[PDB]
């Protein structure tokens, strides 16, 4: 039973939180932050940190940070700023980490909103350009929940 | 308001215990860090 | 005896510097036992 520590980071408001509990404790309204899973048959402890949208620099927040080994980077589908903001934390985390090739995925939560800003095929592209996979999840559904975490869980272990 | 300190796990707690309460902490100390 | 130690909870009285201590030797122990 190998330990992972997984790291959710995006603006605010992206569904970081929402991610988190539907994953944990499996439910969505509008503490645990681990779980026991079982990926690809085998089975996977989880810890997650799940941050704050609003920045706020401290030397212990980049210590927490550092000690997560994968990176979910959420943006929601309806909020481009959001979108645009994923740069922000990928560089973020390459520097916590002080490596180019960090373990992450692209998550474009809120996908039950039909009213979306941010396509499927942009955010694609940019996760293209990343080298890192895209999943599209709802926080209010479960759609994806478990994909972009087990997702993250393979990325890792491509290291 | 306000962060919950997840209360100390106890001197016999179980590895698991342990576990589940070191995440806590983890996102805790991340939320109370100023 | 003993194999690798593990740390006591600093108390409800904590300060947020000596959870962090305890934060950090807590994760070293439950990986050291793994
Ligand atoms: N429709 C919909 N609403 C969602 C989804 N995920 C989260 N929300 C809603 O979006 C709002 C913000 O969610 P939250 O989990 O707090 O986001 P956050 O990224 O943790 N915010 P913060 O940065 O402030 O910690 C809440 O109203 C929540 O219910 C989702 O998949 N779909
Ligand atoms: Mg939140």
């Amino acid at each position: 039973m190998t330990e992972y520590k997984l790291v959710v980071v995006g603006a605010v408001g992206v569904g970081k939180s929402a991610l988190t509990i539907q994953l944990i404790q499996n439910h969505f309204v509008d503490d645990s932050y681990r779980k026991q899973v079982v990926i690809d048959g085998e089975t996977c402890l989880l810890d997650i940190l799940d941050t704050a949208g609003q920045e706020e620099y401290s030397a212990m927040r980049d210590q927490y940070m550092r000690t997560g080994e994968g990176f979910l980077c959420v943006f929601a589908i309806n909020n481009t700023k959001s979108f645009e903001d994923i740069h922000h934390y990928r560089e973020q985390i390459k520097r916590v980490k002080d490596s180019e090739d960090v373990p992450m995925v692209l998550v474009g939560n809120k996908c039950d909103l039909p009213s979306r800003t941010v396509d499927t095929k942009q955010a694609q592209d940019l996760a293209r350009s990343y080298g890192i996979p895209f999943i599209e999840t709802s926080a209010k559904t479960r759609q994806g929940v478990d994909d972009a975490f087990y997702t993250l869980v393979r990325e890792i272990r491509k290291h | 308001s306000g962060p919950r300190r997840p209360r100390x796990p106890g001197d016999q707690a179980s590895l698991e215990e342990l576990h589940e309460y070191w995440a806590r902490l983890w996102n805790y100390l991340y939320r109370v860090a100023h | 005896g003993g194999g690798p130690r593990r740390p006591r909870x600093p108390g409800d009285n904590a300060s947020i510097k000596q959870l962090h201590a305890y934060w950090q030797r807590l994760y070293a122990y439950l990986a050291a036992v793994a």
